[PDB]
RNA sequence: GACUUUUACUUUGAAAAAAUUAGAGUGUUCAAAGCAGGCGUAUUGCUCGAAUAUAUUAGCAUGGAAUAAUAGAAUAGGACGU
RNA sequence: GAUAGUGGCCUACCAUGGUUUCAACGGGUAACGGGGAAUAAGGGUUCGAUUCCGGAGAGGGAGCCUGAGAAACGGCUACCAC
């Protein structure tokens, strides 16, 4: 059955960015899927995106601008201290100088570089760049 | 093991006492008496190591046995005797006298006291008890024995001795806002003035202290003394204060001692 | 049933005169075992005989405070608790379930069932297997 | 035919006892 | 989809997005729960009683008009049955086909499909003995199937 | 997903999973066995010395034909008998019968197309000296 | 005193023997090493050093409340009352 | 009862418990445990008899005197093997 959300929201998303579309429809939705998808939006890899509901769980329209090489989820969520993000920051991102390795912290779902900034740590869900 | 041991490799001393690792095999092993073993410091390491007096080990002997060396007014002939912390050491034929003291990276230093200081000695104080006959008595970090205390002292209280009579002069009883120096663990050998008491029923209790430069650091209970009162402490400090330093300070510190 | 042995139960060194005659047919000790553990009801003011009761016995409480689980209840003032937990092997970089059971003594001022989660004490060697005894229960 | 054999520490041990006991 | 077979069937029921009372329907909510309640005395099942709700009296969905649900409300009169329905038709079920194994000693498909019917009384079982809605002595076996339905 | 279980309560699957797919490996499966310590003729060892009972002259046919100068020996420590080769000597003018080799390993991988051997052994010291300075005429052998 | 859903997870602190490891200093003639040494009037002596770092799980203390569990008034045998 | 002292440590009398696929119990080890060693971008693989700490033994078993401390082998007693 349709076990994570976040991962079949992340390949529906990458897979139109391939065919080169420039929206795509998410169901269902989560708190956590748009999270996620505003610390996108912050950098802008995407543009802006639009909510429906039908009182059940919602469906999500993206507007997808031409930003996104690829985001995925890491789908065990490990748990990682602080100098670990330096392990996957090596292992995930195409270089030192962008991409966003996105951790779940007790202060909220960021980019690892705020929680460098903020000096947290807490679980994994994925990366963008 | 098949009894008590007899012996200490040079590997296993305390690093405090800043052996060589290549003079020789073994470290003077110290005798029971008013401090730990961990904590010690044999009169051999501060006669030879610290104060280049004796060159050998027998040297050591020698003048220990011309009677020289009293700790707290005694006179000691044990070579590897356990000098510890607050302790009077006083060379009559060299007129000095020492105060163990711990230095802020965690190792006795040699420390110079005049003859009015000389006289007293702190102590903390570890039980308080009813012995025999209805009679209170105090017991302190180096083991002495008081009968017939203040009431008003409760333990961790640290209580000043005269060392002519050995009694109790005055104390300081254990309150927030005073001047505590640190007995062991990692932050060994500052001097800061205590936050608050935080209280762990069953368990261990922590202390928040204070330093000089408003630097915060926790310990444990057992490694708290009490010395003084802000800006008054009733022993003369070493040099530093007490005051932890980061490494590009103390490197700057150094090159600027550096003036040709 | 109180006196159900060979030899007769009491507490020791406690006393009842038989010249002042007291509305209670006994004198009864009990304690508070620390920690903020209040002492139950039952044990002040039930009549049964406890060496190992942590509140009428000659059994202090000290060490490690733990809660647990029950599994069995068939034998005789002790039971079996079980804790487990989840211990983690850094290769794969994840977890894996793992259990123990501990022998525990329970005094008979408390009714535990299994199922029920009860936080235990330490105390000195009670028998050849238990090291634990029950101050406090919670219900499932 | 025969079974399989499975030599114990009792086992390796007697048998190097007596190969030693025969070569002094 | 579909255990016990290989189907990927969708078919099923809509629920429209308003959540509030119909515009057109003019009846008093005592009505149609005392209505509710004479087809409950008559003997029905809240499945048959929405069916009949919607066929011939226009009542679209109890929590619509209603606060409630068929089920509380029949909870509420004590006229709940002593097992729920789904686990009755079930039990039913696996007692017609139990029958037919009775008269007829060779049909291997209903030896399976009767064994695909228990494992689903005892998936289901073991929910509703969860949740306490069903007693922890309570356990499915032959001839209590047969005392449970005939 | 790559027909391993991913969930992070399931590192013990995965350890139970590689202890037991480690058995198929060659150099695992000889060393936890024990198998040197049981069968191979040296018993875990880099050499070993033994007791000259024969010389042989096996031979090399397909695809090269070759006398093959090799010395069937009982060793010492095992009582076991092993033939071995010896090289560069045509007339092993340098090896009696009955006389005293330490033997080392030689990993010569013969052929089964012509039933050519390569035995797993080599002569490295005959009665103490060695086979080298011998042919390179750098010692004399005693000759018993 | 009476209260007093919790855990898993992270943050910080203490705890973690020296030796070994990484690394600061230091013309052992260089080095591998060692913890020494450096200055003067060397004529009655001054003088810095012997740092710092390494949860690697279990236990301890503390902050966080995302994530993932679990419970919380459904036959009310529920809650706050000066 | 015994012990320096809790404790089935043992003894009398009662119960019928305790452990286990979250791998008990049995078996193997060319297994003294650890600080550590070698080798790598990372993660890992393999060693640690061996200078420090702890354990155990003094041909194999057993028993004991003395003493604060030994079931001691550069102490005793008996058997077994030399």
């Amino acid at each position: 059955t349709r076990s994570s959300v976040l991962a079949d929201a992340l390949n529906a998303i990458n897979n139109a960015e391939k065919t080169g579309k420039r929206q795509v429809l998410i169901r269902p939705s989560s708190k956590v899927i748009i999270k996620f998808l505003q610390v996108m939006q912050k950098h802008g890899y995407i543009g802006e995106f639009e909510y429906i509901d039908d009182h059940r769980s919602g469906k999500i329209v993206v507007q997808l601008n031409g930003r996104l090489n690829k985001c995925g989820v890491i789908s065990p969520r490990f748990n990682v201290k602080i100098g670990d993000i330096e392990k996957w920051t090596a292992n995930l991102l195409p270089a030192r100088q962008f991409g966003y390795v996105i951790l779940t912290t007790s202060a909220g779902i960021m980019d690892h570089e705020e929680a460098r900034r903020k000096h947290v740590s807490g679980k994994i869900l994925g990366f963008v760049y | 093991a098949r009894g008590p041991k007899k012996h200490l490799k040079r590997l296993a001393a305390p690093h405090h006492w800043l052996l060589d690792k290549l003079s020789g095999c073994y470290a003077p092993r110290p005798s029971a008496g008013p401090h730990k073993l961990r904590e010690s410091l044999p009169l051999i390491v501060f006669l030879r190591n610290r104060l280049k007096y004796a060159l050998n080990g027998r040297e050591v002997k020698a003048i220990l046995m011309q009677r020289h060396v009293k700790v707290d007014g005694k006179v000691r002939t044990d070579t590897t005797y356990p000098a510890g912390f607050m302790d009077v050491i006083t060379l009559d034929a060299t007129n000095e006298n020492f105060r163990l003291v711990y230095d802020v990276k965690g190792r006795f230093a040699v420390h110079r006291i005049t003859d009015e200081e000389a006289s007293y000695k702190l102590g903390k104080v570890k039980k308080v008890q009813l012995g025999k006959k209805g009679v209170p008595y105090v017991v302190t970090h180096d083991g002495r024995t008081i009968r017939y205390p203040d009431p008003n002292i409760k333990v961790n209280d640290t209580v000043k001795i005269d060392l002519a009579s050995g009694k109790i002069t005055d104390f300081i009883k254990f309150d927030a806002g005073k001047l505590v120096y640190v007995t062991g663990g990692r932050n060994l050998g500052r001097i800061g003035t205590i936050v608050h008491k935080e209280r762990h029923d069953g368990g261990f209790d922590l202390v928040h202290i204070k330093d000089s430069l408003d630097n915060t650091f926790v310990t444990r209970l057992n490694n708290v003394f009490v010395i003084g009162e802000q800006g008054k402490p009733y022993i003369s400090l070493p040099k530093g204060k007490g005051i932890k330093l980061s490494i590009a300070e103390e490197r700057d510190r150094r090159r600027a001692q550096q003036g040709l | 049933t109180v006196q159900s042995e060979r030899a007769f139960q009491k507490q020791p060194h406690i006393f009842n005169n038989p010249k002042v005659k007291t509305s209670k047919r006994t004198k009864r000790w009990y304690k508070n075992a620390g920690l903020g553990f209040k002492t139950p009801k039952t044990a002040i003011e039930g009549s049964y005989i406890d060496k190992k009761c942590p509140f009428t016995g000659l059994v202090s409480i000290r060490g490690k405070i733990l809660t647990g689980t029950v599994v069995s209840t068939k034998m005789h003032r002790t039971i079996v608790i079980r804790r487990a937990y989840l211990h983690y092997i850094p290769k794969y970089n994840r977890y894996e379930k793992r259990h123990k059971n501990v022998p525990v003594h329970v005094s008979p001022a408390f009714r535990v069932q299994v199922g029920d989660i009860v936080t235990v004490g330490q105390c000195r060697p009670i028998s050849k297997t238990v090291r634990f005894n029950v101050v406090k229960v919670s219900a499932a | 035919g025969k079974p399989d054999k499975q030599v114990s520490k009792l086992q390796r041990k007697n048998k190097a006892k007596q190969l030693r006991a025969q070569r002094i | 989809g579909r255990m016990h077979s290989a189907g990927k069937g969708i078919s099923s029921s809509a629920i429209p997005y308003s959540r509030n009372a119909p515009a057109w329907f003019k009846l008093s909510s005592e009505s149609v729960i005392e209505q509710i309640v004479k087809y409950a005395r008559k003997g029905l099942t809240p499945s048959q009683i929405g069916v009949l709700l919607r066929d011939a009296h226009g009542v679209t969905q109890a929590r619509v008009i209603t606060g409630n649900k068929i089920m509380r409300i029949l909870k509420s009169n004590g006229l709940a049955p002593e097992i729920p329905e789904d686990l009755y038709y079930l039990i039913k079920k696996a007692v017609s086909v139990r029958k037919h194994l009775e008269r007829n000693r060779k049909d291997k498909d209903a030896k399976f499909r009767l064994i695909l019917i228990e494992s689903r009384i005892h998936r289901l079982a073991r929910y509703y003995r969860t949740v306490a809605v069903l007693p922890p002595n309570w356990k499915y076996e032959s001839a209590t199937a047969s005392a449970l339905v005939n | 997903g790559k027909g391993k279980p991913r969930g992070l309560n399931s590192a013990r699957k995965l350890r139970v999973h590689r202890r037991n797919n480690r058995w198929a490996e060659n150099n695992y499966k000889k060393r936890l066995l024990g198998t040197a310590f049981k069968s191979s003729p040296f018993g875990g060892s880099s050499h070993a010395k033994g007791i000259v009972l024969e010389k042989l002259g096996i031979e090399s046919k397909q695809p090269n034909s070759a006398i093959r100068k090799c010395v069937r020996v009982q060793l010492i420590k095992n009582g076991k008998k092993v033939t071995a080769f010896v090289p560069n000597d045509g007339c092993l003018n340098f090896v009696d019968e009955n006389d005293e080799v330490l033997l080392a390993g030689f990993g010569r991988k013969g052929k089964a197309k012509g039933d050519i051997p390569g035995v797993r052994f080599k002569v490295v010291k005959v009665s103490g000296v060695s086979l080298l300075a011998l042919w390179k005429e750098k010692k004399e052998k005693p000759r018993s």
